[PDB]
């Protein structure tokens, strides 16, 4: 309301009113959505430019955490350069310390804890985050004991774990269309093209191999970031597809 | 009263008060009747601990608390604020014990504490303290009573009074004054602290209470605190009820 | 040895009637090779002359050290430096490490300017002022020049005799040294001119 | 929002506190310096503000070094911890640097220097004073001096400063002769100070100091030619009264 | 007038002063006592009322007058949490100045020290002003009588005689009358009891009260050692009085 | 309030602070970088006010930041002034941890990072600075050039404008220049960045600044009379322009 | 208002406090620095006059950096004392390390860097103060600059800060010739400075004024400042009294 | 008035702080627990809440140690904190002691360590609601933590919305629960019976429950999906 200047601060429905508004910057970045599936996880974004000159496969949203936890955003980059750096050096000191890739639910809680930072100093853990962070992430990957996991990390501290999440601009009319078509029973060629038929109903642009780019977590594979060639031929294989629907 | 003055905890208005600095003695009020009554061999608390329904564990719960073990404290206002000054009290008398090698005087466990609490009237980002604490008990100086403020300030007294019931219990203290001008002997004290306690709940006939007496009594516990239990309580319950009707 | 004997070089200064001489060898070793030659040891920071005899490193610091100090003071003040305030500088300098001081021997030579009194000084490891106003020395060979200096020494001379007096007690003393001599400089500071005059002399 | 910070400032440029600092200064008593060519006359008054309290115990008269003196006008208990400091500063930034007491402009910069910081940090109220120093070295001779609230300074030939700065400024400047004596300058000082107050004016209720010649007397020691008395001198209450009966 | 500048001591007014350290004199009749010191002549006496409110207050820990070290004395006027607080840093430094310079520590000093003190807490706006007027006094190990008071400004003047609180002004120009119609600064009874006596009949006059013993406490401070009076101590200086 | 400072999130997900810092760059000169195909070509505006200003001892806009990476920018000097510091030590800093030099990559990435830093805390601003970096890769040859915001986001772009009036300069390079064939030599490319600067300053080849960067730590500042020649052979070709449609009107 | 921190942008994209310490600097008295080929003459004002004050035994608008670089003040004095001592122990600081005298360009630098720090950070107050430095350094002879209040740096041929700046600039402009003659540049700014400023007569113990020149010896420079009675003879020759 | 609720370190005229009463409904605005023991064993009984049905619960029961663990109410980044320095006590004692920490002093820490952030300018009172349950040397315990940091020994309570309807299925069945012993599937069915009264437009399912058990030989365990298909 008016409670919000300050870096906690109630706020009569009892909310952190600081921490709900950085949900919404949420929906300014570029649309992220994720599906799992018992044989991996297909991360798939938006790309955004403002002019075709900026060089669309420079720009990061989806990045590699180690060699089995990917993760595509949805938000700043600006609060994603040290959120990221942060949940890479939490899976490169775990390797070091036990020779184990790190789970896919504790890497999860690893970035939030850095995340429920809001204060200038405060009892518990030490803050130095001035503010909330602005990103979202979907973090995905593969341990051997939980299998193939998706959850969603909020700048909130609250990780859920999902079956399949969208965020960002589109994040409504994708989360409508999940609820319609998930199944357990998903093939990984299924799993590929339903993001991408997802995505282009929630872009307001043209879709291309440029605005579009796909990824998996498979653990033979491991985290494979896909060709240009190779995302062009998915695009094709969803033209074909709705000929026949 | 104005505005203004009010905010922060070391601003005057013109009068030469302090609004936080009242303002804290107000939110004792709302707290849970206590007393301390003095003896010429010994010291009685007494407290009104409020069960708010009956899913209360009896016995169970208290507000009188022990430093070192020769000094009983208790509060009224807001519980956990209490707990801390306490807590201090404790760290008070530990520190005293290793130097010295004796055991706190009562004025010396006053002087210290009515600091710490003079600190947190004294400063822009600390609050005032929200507690009174009746405390005391008896030394190598015989029998002492004091009473907090939440100002910063005490005095001695030889039978006090703090909380929600407190006009009930200085009226009454005043009362035992002129019956007895030799103050009463400790034994006799117990039952009478409970008449004082069944007195001050005519302001409190809303919820049950129980009744908690504890003492330090140089003739009946060797100038040590304890508890009182079993069926020296019972006996102080029986002559309360009696008096009462 | 100590490090300040290992390295060596000779520093003495002499008072006379409106001058004070003030000389140096040119020796810099490390242990008995001999490194240079025509390294001078004398330096000076407005009128106020100084020298460092000791270890090496120290020496060289401690020149752009008391620089630094002297060339703040000179624009602060809007007036050089007087040899009488110079002397309490160094002190305070030295003082400020004890426990892992400066292996130094400062000279402090000068003549004021207030009053223009003949004036001079000597220090040690961990500095004082060491007050005379008859010669200092300092440096291997500090104790031959001690007795040496004294035996030629006179006082009230004139400005060209005083050279005469320094010379002699500085060449002789070098030359039954090992680790100093190996050329020379002596600066006359009159008053208003200093005359820089290098020591033709055996090689050690 | 333009006056109430340190920190903040105007579109008219300065700050507030540096006005209201003035302010502050003027609410002070009268006090005055006149510069001779051989020596420097302080002088200051007390208000008592009761027949009970004692005219000794208040000290608006302070040596900073024994062979500088200060007098203030503006708040009493700012004065206190400022004199306290600068005394330890003298010695600490420059006789340690320079190992005897300080030149007149170098302490001057020194003094001014911790006003400086009053004013540099938010949230910490400058000074509620400004200072006269008057001192004396060998190389810039007798001289006089003022130390504003901002953290800045002026030599001056003569001031004043206080409440009763318009009609004493007035006076110090008809009044200054080219050349002049400070026993001469005693006279000027005394008849200044009594336009600010009249009918309470006496020996007892004017401190009078001076920067003037060497006393080797309140030295304390003696047989050592090189080092001279102090050139501050306070002159007593019988001393006072001296001069003013020649006047 | 209100902006910056009631609500800040580090925000100067318009005239000058800061308005809140001022508020500190308006928060020192908050206790409605008055204490009268005067000096003797190898001796110093306080007197400060008692003031018990209930009945249900110990009536010998209802004092103001403290044991601050061998030699001195002090009394405070205004809040208790400022008395202690105030009182704690004065012992404190008092014991503090053995160990540093040597002998006792006289009068002038500790007055200087809580000056400087006091002066410090008003140029941070880190903490409030003290809201207590202080007055020390000793007997001094060379300079003898002493009464200094200290404002919580920082101003601090030593003094013939002294009172302070809500009715100060009437004991003040009761003290001028006496020591300028006798012609000395001084009270020239050269035993400390009859002082003492003084001391109760010029309170007694300038308030118009009569007080009795629980009305009364007092210290005094004799050369080389101070002590304050316990209630009947003070009855053989009342009957003094009521019986001359 | 809400956009007091940088700790208020807002209720829009929008940080203030770095939506001014945005508006501050328009402040400062027009600045536009092109890639060839074995160039950067990394240009400036040059402000002129008065010809008592010196060019002699005066910093340009541009700033080697090694020996193969290099820096223009945009926005207040004085802020700038830090922001290019920080950026160089750390590329020296480089090759004393690593025994490389720099990549493109890496140094856009953290000046990026030192605003967002900043941007971070509450108790300091981010500068108001965005700049272009341009180099070559440490062994090879494929021209880069990097884009940095207050934000502390950083982007490539194949061509870019930044500075006062950035779009009407923007639509100009989107035109002529392509993405599928970049300028064949070091030449064209140069005279590509004057084209863009020319609508910016008016009049000029004085107020036009021009420096090239290649691979293999090349990097050269080009003179005066050479960008005098550019700016001439631009009002050349551009007057054959307005002839060849005074031709075309005649003959239809 | 964007007044309120120093840490925070206005919505404008300026800001206001920087913007306000500009605004400082026409309250204090213009001070002109004209390079020339032949040396540079650095002149200042004094804005406070008084017939009681000392102004003939003080230089206060003319501070000595080092043996070779020397400044004029413009602004609260205050505010210059405390960077004027920062600089001159940083400039000696590069003698000591490097054995040579700091060049002109760095020194100007790091100053104006720390300027822009008490902008960026904590919640200090910008410092209006506009230096006019004047050095020399083998790298590029005689060097002239000024520096803002906002932390930057720009060389000049001739500038002046202070009050009354538009004029008095318009003014130089107009008047320069591009080889000069350090004769003429001293003449130049008297001209200027008697304009601007509103006391008419325009005399000695009103003027500060610094010549640098290399006359002494050759690859030597001597910084002289001018004592109050010389001051008083070049008003002579230039008619002005 | 309200304008004091801005800072921590400012007071009411009403004898209060308006940012801890404000504190107490944050609790209110998440899941819902009821606790609920006997002599011999002792239980909490919680509601996952989920974002949607392609979202797969919120774990809240957070095990704290093999005698003591706790379930939340209120503000999930609150809570993880508070838990972590509970089981650092509990881990201290193990380690240093040799001792299973009493629930009773456990407790009383996290009064002490909410009064920390409610002094001091900065941080702020927890916006979470715990009960701890634990088997000590003194057996069962359940305890209610507040963010006041008011800790109340209690033989049931619940917090968290819509709660006022176990403590009135609790209340009735008070000296019920006391004299069940040696039976933990019992303390459990009552628990289920509670957790119903809570529940507005909503049905048990065996992903909603999530229960969590101490007593006198079983260690503190979890039960989830297929382990609360016997209870449902």
């Amino acid at each position: 309301s008016e409670y919000d200047r300050g870096v906690s601060t109630f706020s009569p429905e009892g909310r952190l009113f600081q921490v709900e508004y950085s949900l919404e910057a949420i929906k300014l970045g570029s649309t992220a959505i994720g599906i799992a599936t018992k044989e991996g996880v297909v991360l798939g974004v938006e790309k955004r430019a403002t002019s075709p000159l900026l060089e669309s496969d420079s720009i990061e949203k989806i990045v590699e955490i180690d060699r089995h936890i990917g993760c595509a955003m949805s938000g700043l980059t600006a609060d994603a350069r040290s959120m990221i750096e942060h949940a890479r050096t939490a899976a490169v000191t775990h390797n070091l310390y036990y020779d184990e890739d790190i789970n896919v639910e504790s890497l999860t809680q690893s970035v939030c804890d850095l995340a429920l930072r809001f204060g200038e100093g405060a009892s518990g853990e030490e803050r130095l985050m001035s503010r909330p962070f602005g990103v979202a992430l979907l973090i995905a990957g593969h341990d051997a004991d939980d299998g193939y996991q998706l959850f969603h990390a909020e700048p909130s501290g609250t990780f859920y774990r999902y079956n399949a999440k969208a965020i960002g601009s589109g994040s409504e009319g994708a989360q409508a269309e999940l609820l319609n078509e998930w199944h357990s029973s998903l093939t990984l060629k299924e799993a590929e093209l339903l993001v991408l038929k997802i995505l282009k109903q929630v872009m307001e642009e043209k879709l291309d191999e440029n605005n579009a780019q796909l990824s998996c977590i498979t653990k033979q594979d491991g985290f494979k970031i896909y060709d240009n060639e190779k995302t062009a031929e998915l695009i094709k294989e969803l033209k074909e597809k709705e000929a026949a629907e | 009263i104005g505005t203004g003055y009010d905010l922060s905890n070391s601003v005057f208005s013109p009068d030469g008060r302090n609004f936080q600095v009242e303002y804290a003695v107000k939110a004792v009020e709302n707290g849970t009747t206590s007393i301390g009554i003095k003896c010429n061999d010994g010291v009685v608390f007494a407290v009104e601990k409020l069960i708010t329904s009956k899913l209360l564990v009896p016995q169970k719960n208290v507000k009188i608390q022990v430093v070192d073990r020769h000094i009983g404290c208790v509060y009224s206002g807001l519980i956990p604020d209490g707990r801390h000054l306490v807590n201090r009290g404790r760290e008070e008398a530990a520190s005293f014990k290793k130097l010295y090698k004796t055991p706190i005087p009562i004025p010396a466990f006053a002087d210290r504490l009515g600091q710490y609490v003079q600190a947190h009237t004294l400063y822009n980002s600390v609050r005032p303290f929200g507690v009174s604490t009746i405390f005391g008990g008896v030394d190598k100086n015989g029998a002492h009573l004091y009473m907090l403020e939440p100002s910063g300030s005490y005095w001695g007294y030889k039978g006090a009074a703090t909380g929600k019931g407190r006009q009930s219990a200085k009226a009454e203290l005043e009362k035992l004054v002129d019956h007895h001008p030799e103050g009463l002997s400790a034994r006799e004290a117990v039952k009478q602290a409970a008449k004082i306690i069944y007195l001050a709940h005519e302001d409190n006939k809303e919820k049950d209470f129980e009744l908690e007496i504890s003492w330090c009594s140089l003739s009946e516990t060797n100038g040590l605190h304890k508890f009182v239990k079993g069926d020296l309580l019972q006996e102080a319950i029986d002559f309360a009820q009696k008096e009462i009707n | 040895s100590d490090p300040s004997s290992i390295n060596g070089g000779i520093v003495v200064a002499m008072t006379g009637k409106d001058c004070v001489a003030i000389a140096c060898d040119l020796r810099l070793g490390s242990q008995s090779l001999g490194v240079s030659n025509k390294f001078e040891k004398i330096f000076h920071y407005g009128h106020v002359f100084l020298g460092i005899t000791g270890l090496a490193t120290d020496v060289t610091t401690l020149n752009e050290m008391f620089r630094y100090k002297t060339n703040l003071y000179k624009l602060k003040e809007e007036r050089a430096i007087e040899p009488e305030t110079f002397t309490q500088l160094v002190s305070s300098s030295l003082y400020e490490r004890r426990f892992g001081p400066y292996f130094v021997g400062p000279v402090v030579a000068g003549i004021n300017s207030k009053s223009g009194k003949p004036f001079i000084a000597g220090f040690d490891l961990i500095g004082c002022i060491d007050e005379a106003k008859d010669f200092i020395v300092s440096g291997t060979a500090s104790d031959q020049l001690f007795g040496m200096c004294e035996s030629l020494y006179e006082p009230n001379l004139e400005p060209e005799d005083l050279f005469e007096t320094i010379s002699q007690a500085l060449l002789n003393a070098a030359d039954r040294d090992a680790l100093s001599g190996w050329g020379a400089v002596v600066y006359i500071i009159k008053k208003d001119e200093v005359v820089k005059r290098y020591l033709k002399m055996r090689q050690d | 929002r333009y006056s109430f910070s340190l920190t903040t400032f105007s579109p008219s440029g300065k700050l507030g506190q540096i006005d209201y600092a003035l302010t502050a200064v003027k609410q002070g008593v009268t006090s005055l310096g006149i510069k001779a060519t051989n020596g420097v006359v302080i002088a200051t008054e007390k208000k008592s503000s009761s027949p009970l309290a004692m005219s000794e115990t208040l000290s608006k008269v302070s040596l900073l070094t024994p062979d500088i003196g200060a007098v203030y006008s503006g708040m009493g208990p700012d004065y206190r911890v400022l004199v306290d400091k600068s005394r330890k500063v003298a010695h600490t930034s420059y006789k340690r640097i320079y190992g005897e007491y300080p030149p007149t402009k170098l302490l001057v910069s020194e003094v001014a220097k911790i006003m400086q910081e009053a004013t540099q940090s938010g949230g910490v109220r400058p000074f509620g004073v400004s200072l006269l120093i008057a001192g004396h070295d060998e190389f810039n001779g007798f001289s006089l001096y003022q130390v504003d609230p901002s953290g800045s300074y002026f030599p001056w030939k003569a001031t004043a400063i206080g409440k009763g700065s318009v009609a004493a400024k007035t006076f110090l400047e008809k009044r200054w002769n080219d050349e002049l004596e400070l026993e001469d300058a005693i006279h000027i000082a005394l008849l200044t100070l009594k336009e600010s107050v009249e009918g309470e004016f006496n020996g007892d209720t004017i401190e009078l100091a001076i920067i003037g010649d060497e006393n080797p007397d309140l030295l304390g020691y003696t047989g050592i030619p090189t080092d001279k008395g102090p050139r501050f001198r306070k002159l007593t209450s019988q001393e006072i009264n001296d001069r003013l009966e020649a006047l | 007038s209100a902006a910056g500048y009631d609500r800040h001591i580090t925000i100067f007014s318009p005239e000058g002063r800061l308005y809140q350290v001022e508020y500190a004199f308006k928060a020192t009749n908050q206790t409605n006592i008055n204490s009268l010191a005067v000096r003797g002549k190898d001796c110093t006496v306080v007197i400060s009322q008692k003031k018990v409110p209930d009945k249900l207050l110990d009536p010998t820990t209802v004092s103001y007058i403290f044991c601050i070290s061998r030699t001195i004395g002090m009394v405070v006027n205004g809040p208790i949490p400022d008395a202690r607080n105030a009182a704690l840093r004065a012992k404190a430094e008092a014991a503090e100045f053995r160990y540093k310079y040597g002998y006792d520590m006289p009068c002038d000093v500790l007055a200087k020290r809580m000056a400087n003190l006091s002066q410090i807490y008003t140029q941070r706006a880190y903490m409030r002003p003290l809201g207590v007027i202080l007055t020390f006094v000793s007997v001094d190990e060379e300079l003898g009588p002493s009464i200094y008071k200290t404002d919580p400004a920082g101003y601090y003047v030593g003094y013939k005689a002294t009172a302070t609180g809500p009715k100060q002004q009437e004991i003040t120009t009761n003290l001028e009358n006496h020591f300028k119609k006798s012609k000395i600064d001084h009270i020239n009874e050269e035993s400390w009891e009859k002082v003492v006596e003084f001391a109760i009949t010029h309170m007694i006059d300038a308030l118009g009260t009569e007080f009795s013993k629980n009305d009364l406490e007092v210290g005094v401070a004799t050369k080389d050692k101070f002590f304050t009076l316990s209630a009947e101590n003070i009855e053989e200086r009342l009957v003094a009085i009521a019986e001359q | 309030g809400y956009d007091r400072a940088l700790s208020i999130f807002s209720p829009d997900g929008h940080i203030f602070q770095v939506e001014y810092a945005l508006e501050a760059v328009k402040r400062g000169t027009c600045a536009v970088g092109v890639k060839g195909k074995n160039c950067v070509v990394l240009g400036c505006e040059r402000r002129s006010t008065l010809k008592l200003q010196d060019t002699r001892i005066t910093p340009s806009k541009v700033s080697k930041i090694d020996s193969h990476v290099v820096l223009s920018f945009s926005g207040l000097n004085a802020d700038s002034r830090i922001l290019i510091e920080k950026a160089r030590v750390e590329a020296q800093s480089h090759r004393l941890t690593l025994e490389d030099p720099v990549t493109v990559e890496y140094l856009t990435r953290y000046v990026a990072g030192v605003q967002q830093r900043y941007t971070q805390s509450g108790g300091v601003r981010p500068f108001g600075v965005s700049t272009l970096i341009a180099g070559f890769d440490p062994r090879d040859d494929e021209p880069k050039l990097y884009q940095t915001e207050p934000s502390g986001i950083y982007s490539s772009w194949s061509a870019q404008t930044i500075g006062r009036n950035s779009k009407t300069v923007r639509e100009f390079l989107e035109k002529n220049y392509d993405r599928k064939e970049p300028p064949a030599t070091v030449e064209e490319c140069v005279k590509l960045t004057v084209r863009s600067l020319l609508e910016v300053v008016q009049t000029g080849a004085k107020n036009i600044e021009i420096t090239v960067v290649k691979p293999d730590s090349d990097i050269v500042a080009l003179s005066s009379e050479e960008i005098n020649q550019y700016v001439t052979q631009i009002e050349q070709e551009k007057q054959e322009q307005q002839e060849q449609d005074k031709k075309k009107k005649s003959n239809h | 208002r964007y007044d309120s921190r120093t840490t925070i942008f206005s919505p404008e994209g300026r800001l206001y406090q920087v913007e306000y310490a500009l605004e400082s600097i026409s309250h204090a008295g213009t001070a002109i620095g004209i390079m020339a080929s032949d040396g540079i003459v650095l002149a200042a004002e004094r804005k406070v006059t008084s017939t009681l004050l000392e102004q003939d035994t003080s230089t206060e608008k003319l501070y000595k950096l080092n043996d070779k670089i020397a400044v004029a003040v413009a602004g609260l004095t205050a505010d210059a004392e405390i960077l004027i001592n920062t600089a001159r122990i940083h400039a000696q600081n590069y003698l000591k390390t490097y054995n040579e005298d700091i060049p002109v360009e760095i020194l100007v630098r790091r100053l104006s860097d720390i300027k822009q720090g008490y902008t960026q950070h904590g919640g200090l107050r910008p410092f209006g103060v506009s230096f006019i430095y004047a050095g020399y350094d083998d790298r590029y002879g005689y060097q002239l600059y000024t520096s803002n209040p906002s932390g930057n740096y720009t060389g000049w041929k001739a500038i002046s800060v202070g009050a009354n700046t538009s004029a008095a600039q318009t003014l130089l402009q107009m008047d320069y010739k591009d080889d000069m003659k350090v004769d003429d540049a001293i003449e130049l700014a008297l001209k200027t400075l008697s304009k601007t400023t509103d006391s008419s007569a325009l005399t000695y113990d009103r003027l500060e004024f610094a010549t640098i020149r290399k006359g002494a010896n050759d690859g030597e420079v001597y910084q002289k400042i001018f004592k109050p009675q010389e001051i008083k003879d070049i008003l002579v020759k230039t008619g002005i009294t | 008035r309200n304008n004091y609720d801005g800072d921590t370190v400012t007071f009411s005229p009403t004898g209060r702080l308006f940012q801890v009463e404000y504190a107490l409904e944050a609790i209110k605005q998440g899941s819902v627990t009821v606790g609920l023991r006997s002599n011999t064993h002792a239980v909490l009984v919680a509601l996952k809440r989920n974002a949607d049905e392609l979202s797969s619960y919120q774990k809240k029961i957070i095990k704290c140690d093999e005698h003591m663990g706790l379930s939340l109410a209120g503000l999930a980044p609150d809570a993880r904190v508070l838990s972590n320095y509970l089981r650092q006590q509990c881990n201290y004692s193990s380690l240093v002691f040799n001792r299973k920490l009493a629930v009773e002093r456990a407790g009383h820490l996290l009064c002490d360590k909410a009064q920390k952030n409610t002094q001091s300018y900065g941080g702020r009172p927890y916006g979470v609601g715990l009960l701890i349950i634990g088997y000590d040397k003194s057996g069962a315990h359940l305890l209610e933590f507040q963010p006041s940091g008011n800790v109340t020994e209690l033989y049931g309570t619940a917090i968290g919305a819509r709660s006022q309807g176990a403590k009135t299925y609790l209340e009735r069945t008070l000296d019920t629960f006391i004299k069940i012993d040696g039976n933990p599937d019992e303390l459990i069915k009552a628990g289920v019976e509670a957790i119903s009264q809570s529940l507005r437009d909503e049905s048990l399912t065996v992903d909603n429950l999530s229960i969590a058990i101490v007593g006198k030989d079983t260690p503190f365990t979890i039960y989830d999906g297929e382990a609360v298909a016997k209870y449902i």
